[PDB]
């Protein structure tokens, strides 16, 4: 299996910007190839599903902060 | 013998409120009582990322396909009404005095030999260096922060009401009198003698603080940011929250008073950069840096450790660092 | 003979929590629809204030600390903009049947200790111990950081005898010392008001109100709760008025104890067994000399050694607190 994921960099947590879908087995490959495919210094990573719900984003130099 | 109190804390002197910001017309400004509030609307902003760039890859296609994908965002802004001109910034402010007594302490003779310590300052000289000091940045209006940023004018008036009533008022130019240095005039010693009285427990001391700052018709103004949490936290929408009471705009009570406390023009490794706020480890966080370090001797806690305890009474200019503290207030304790 | 193992009174004294509202000061005799005093939120950054344990002495580490501080969210209680005294409002219910327990173990302790309880009832009555919390009720003791820097505080008592004014009492909380047990010829009725609670006579209901001028939007200061932008300050609200504990009301009222075996030049502190204040951090009642409240008692009461006179108001002030005493 490979699931969809969709990749977004965004200026902080509240933006919206439309993003990049990926193929990745698990949560932590989806979060292992979003610490790279990253441009810029002071963005916030996040990972969504395809059709839009958050599971997790990063802000910095700081853990990954997961969605329950 | 003599250890530190493992338990200090010190209640603050000079507590002010929450200064509530107003719209109107310079040649309304006698009549302001009824000004409006400035409000808090919403706006949809969006930009490009143009950070600056990890360098893993120098490619056109890559920034040109990353500018494509805009950043869309709403955030808070406060702005004068399209015919108003000037802002009006207005809070109280209450000097407490009984400066150096802790509200919290183990030791009683720690206690008694720091009471005397105080008292033995106060005598020699009273406040009033640091009232004269507290009265300037009162007279600038330091407290607009970046309100304050080009303004044609900017006017402080204050009123001592010792009852509803008012007692005695006054009118400073804020922009004629500087934001470095402590000159003096005549009716600002008439309110450094009022903060003084104040401080050393004499009389009641609540003043009325009213500054009007003109910056032009619809111009933005800037009140205090809040935290993002409760405002969305799992899908959300705002992303920058700006402080209001009533739907009214304003800034915060200790963003105010820090402008206060701006006095310490004593820390070694400087020339002219200004005065900065009192703080333990005088420490500034817009430049990153404490001025007031301890591999040095100059701290709050290494000057109030040998004030106190080995009785090294330091330069008298350090003595009003101590007293700024005291009067600021805190957890100085063991922790 | 013997002390029993499970000995408990009841507290006598009974606050209510306080309610804080605002409003203007002259408008106080049409007070009754003030608008109560809410308890909102805001954003603070902190800077690094506390002592350091002399390994993080370094600039490479106070720098990065003082480059990204921390950010807190505290509760804070203001007053309007316009309002600028404080209304705090509880009532006070003064119970009496002071020296009987509610929990006892034995029936010779629980008779000698009623017959102990009446003859200092039948020597002198509660006049002395009511005549100190009639005081503390006068002054406005119970504001207690909403006092310090008040302009005017002005305290009102009821008496309610169904729900109707027997006696209103009018006092200037500012002009009545925080340090002393003077004398007045409408103190003393309050005082004897309380006597007859506390000694069984009457029903006792008091409606306090206190005024406070602290300032147009300045801070109160509610009581305090304990934390079960992670939020650094929790302050108490019964329905959305901020409040205050009826325990730290209380204890503003039993700080009558001016008998110690230490210094007097520190004022009255709180009933408390071996007599203690958090503040100062430490307990001025030892059981080194003899003048706490266990050895006390237990030589009132059991080998019949009477204390001085004024040590009796302190074990009977004691039991007018209730608590869980016995081996």
């Amino acid at each position: 299996m490979k699931a969809a994921y969709i990749i977004k960099e965004v200026q902080n947590i509240n933006s919206e910007r439309e993003g990049t879908q990926i193929e990745a087995t698990s949560l932590s490959q989806a979060k292992r190839i979003a610490s790279k495919e990253q441009c810029f210094h002071g963005t916030v990573m996040r990972i969504e599903t395809v059709n839009g719900l958050w599971l997790a984003y990063k802000e910095d130099g700081k853990r990954w902060v997961d969605c329950q | 013998i003599l250890s530190t109190a493992s338990v200090l804390a010190f209640e603050r002197k000079l507590d002010p409120s929450d200064a509530l910001m107003s719209a109107g017309a310079w040649a309304q400004r006698d009549a302001s009582q009824e000004w409006p509030a400035v409000t808090v609307r919403e706006k949809s902003v969006r930009g490009t990322i143009s950070n600056r760039l990890k360098t893993k890859d120098r490619d056109p296609a890559k920034l040109d396909a990353s500018i494509q994908s805009p950043n869309l965002q709403t955030v808070d802004v406060a702005n004068l009404p399209s015919d108003a001109d000037t802002l009006k910034v207005r809070f109280t402010l209450r000097v407490l005095g009984g400066a150096g007594t802790p509200s919290a302490c183990n030791d009683a003779a720690y206690r008694d030999k720091l009471l005397q310590t105080v008292a033995t300052y106060v005598n020699d000289q009273g406040f009033a260096e640091l009232a004269r000091r507290y009265a300037h940045n009162l007279a600038n209006a330091r407290f607009l922060w970046r309100n304050r940023v080009g303004a044609e004018a900017v006017e402080v008036r204050i009123n001592h009401i010792r009852q509803g009533e008012v007692a005695r008022a006054w009118r400073f130019d804020a922009l004629a009198i500087g934001l470095r240095d402590f000159k003096a005039d005549a009716e600002l010693d008439a309110l450094a003698e009022l903060i003084a009285s104040g401080l050393s427990g004499s009389g009641h001391v609540l003043l009325e603080v009213v500054a009007f700052a003109r910056i032009g018709d619809g111009q933005e103004v800037f009140p205090s940011q809040e935290l993002i949490l409760d405002k969305g936290d799992k899908k959300g929408q705002k992303s920058k929250t700006l402080y209001s009471v009533r739907d009214a705009a304003a800034i915060h009570s200790q963003k105010i008073g820090n402008a206060l406390r701006t006095i310490d023009t004593w820390y070694p490794d400087e020339d002219g950069l200004g005065p900065i706020a009192v703080e333990p480890y005088g420490s500034v966080t817009s430049q990153g840096k404490a001025y007031r370090q301890p591999k040095q001797k100059l701290d709050f806690y290494t000057l109030l450790d040998n004030w106190v305890l080995r009785d090294e009474a330091p330069a008298v200019e350090q003595q009003h660092y101590v007293i700024a503290n005291l009067i600021r207030g805190g957890v100085f304790g063991e922790a």
